[PDB]
């Protein structure tokens, strides 16, 4: 009866609202697809207050929430998009990603390619903050399910077969990147005052 | 007492698994519901405790 | 250039969405609005391989998946279903859940107030089945389990103080003549091959 939506738009839309996320280096056709189609993708997508916003530096797509320009409510609130607060460890690991990815940005540029990096790069890392929960098998172990939590929300990319990582470009938009530094920072000043 | 308990939870079995083979009829339904006689009576036993 | 679509369309279609269920019974200011606009409604959620399905007698609105324009594939392949497929002991439940509305549908007429079922006669009937453990607690525990498995699904409510569950109306929808004709043609196969 009534005209349906192209095939690849739904496809494109549905696996977006399911990641959150589309890459071009990991899904060329549907990231191609969706930018040459910027009017219908945001038009199916205003009904349920979610909108798309575009990084063509990085070649990222992302769905945020679309609510009115500074109303009286001043936080917004959506039904479908329940907020989360991650847990300490997670914070910090993100903290650390967060700053690695910023640092290797400012030396090959805005959108450069990630460099690998290696899981046992990280262990010393989280050390400076949490000790050492025992043994190397327990913080190895620790450290992984973190980057699969991680994964979940698309920050990184699974270890690979000689166990390295890759930041995602989503890192860049986390919502307040200023909360990383200052608690990094000030639990890194409160390790030197107690030592 | 803890058999006469065993042998009215096992009248009670071998009343479900017919109430539920009993896929077309309802004879065996009516006649005992329309009776205020005990619906789970079994005599071997029942009726010697009682 | 842009149009909203009317925020209380808007609102609705959320929860909705959220929820995959509406009814009348609890939400009657939503349910009014969806019932007002269906077309509305149903292009909105016509990109995402999802439509409605009204029920007028019972007050009851319900999303599910389709198929058109993209035909056979699996109704729970869909990218966005979040919950896994049904389980054949929870089919039992959901038959004998069935078979208790549709006798007090019977006896009361469709829609008159709310069919509810306590837990002291759910016990018995799995017994049949399911098997006895010999003890009261640990099936106990199990029918709870499924209850609570099924409430994933927006079937039934949780255990009220008097230990009684109400059957949510979705139900008589679950399990209907052609669901049931597959489920007992499937059933029907597994025991041959079992022979």
């Amino acid at each position: 009866s009534e005209t349906r939506t192209l095939q690849k738009i739904r496809e494109a839309t549905q696996e977006l609202l399911k990641y959150g996320l589309l890459e071009e280096a990991s899904k060329p056709n549907l990231y191609r697809i969706v930018l040459s189609h910027p009017e219908e993708v945001t038009r199916i997508l205003e009904p349920l207050d979610l909108d798309i916003g575009i990084d063509e530096i990085r070649g990222l797509l992302y769905v945020k929430v679309r609510l009115d320009e500074t109303p009286a409510q001043d936080e917004w609130a959506h039904p479908l998009v329940r907020r989360q607060r991650l847990n300490l460890e997670q914070s910090l690991l993100v903290a650390i990603l967060r700053q690695h990815f910023v640092a290797w940005e400012q030396e090959s540029g805005t959108g450069a390619s990630q460099a690998q990096i290696a899981i046992d790069d990280l262990l010393p890392q989280l050390q400076i903050y949490l000790g050492d929960p025992g043994s190397e098998s327990k913080e190895r172990t620790r450290l992984l399910t973190l980057l699969d939590q991680l994964k979940g929300h698309g920050l990184v990319t699974s270890p690979d077969a000689h166990e390295r990582i890759v930041i995602r470009p989503i890192i860049a938009h986390l919502a307040d990147p200023i909360n990383l530094q200052a608690l990094l920072a000030w639990l890194r000043e409160q390790i030197a005052q107690q030592t | 007492f803890r058999r006469v308990e065993d042998s009215w939870r096992e009248a009670d079995r071998a009343l479900r698994q017919s109430i539920i083979g009993e896929q077309y009829h309802r004879g065996d339904i009516v006649e005992r519901l329309l009776n205020d006689q005990d619906a789970l009576l079994n005599t071997p036993e029942g009726r010697v405790f009682d």
